[PDB]
């Protein structure tokens, strides 16, 4: 069974 | 002026990074999880995990080539998360979901933890 | 059950670009007519057949400095490097031929084919 | 600016 997740998956590294 | 947005470029890069991993090309760290060992690229680990990001931004730990995780961490759970990092696909089974979620919490992968919660 | 994170790869690539801009874990400098561009060998190899060959060549794979052909345009290289790390290719009338020539040199044929649509 | 999506493969594939 495949389920799409469209939200962010991982942290965002800062600039 | 024009800008072309290649919508599968990032996926194609990630596949090639996984191919490099499978061939052990330019990997720069081994993660040891009790009786099991997993080679990886530090850049991918840092991109995906707050724990690895914090380790490899420490000036005194950036050059570590061997990381021994806590003895309580489940190797299968780690392998599932490492595969997720390199493929965008999180493969869960009823028998391992709790171990995957616990490993994701330890690796500081909060969005993956939230997904795991949906499957009990 | 398999959960497919449809923006995961883009999120990874953005984070790799953040590491590049902060000079974290970069392992090579590409020199193009005395202009210097730091990068991750893994990303360069992922995107370019030329860099794939360079960074597996036993005679070159341990170098931390790579000098490109003297005829390669620095602006065109920067445009392609930004594309590698962002998926966005920025073209102008005054540089498209240099971008296309640089992509050919880097063995990035899909990028060359896109540039041809704008000629 | 004219922004266009390209949905085809963007780079070479590294073999297994
Ligand atoms: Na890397
Ligand atoms: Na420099």
């Amino acid at each position: 069974t495949t389920i799409k997740e469209m939200g962010r998956s991982i942290h965002e590294i800062p600039r | 002026d024009s800008q072309i947005q290649f919508t599968r470029h990032a996926s194609d890069v990630l596949l090639n990074l996984n191919r490099l991993r499978s061939r052990d090309i330019l990997t720069d760290v081994v993660i040891v999880v009790s009786r099991e060992q997993f080679r990886a690229h530090k850049t991918v680990l840092m991109a995906c995990s707050g724990l690895f990001y914090s380790i490899f931004t420490d000036q005194l730990k950036r050059n570590l080539s061997v990381i021994n995780l806590d003895p309580e961490i489940n190797p299968e759970g780690f392998n599932i998360l490492l595969d997720f990092m390199y493929t965008s696909r999180l493969n869960l089974r009823e028998g391992n979901i709790m171990a995957v979620m616990a490993t994701a919490m330890y690796l500081q992968m909060e969005h993956v933890v939230d997904t795991c919660r949906k499957f009990i």
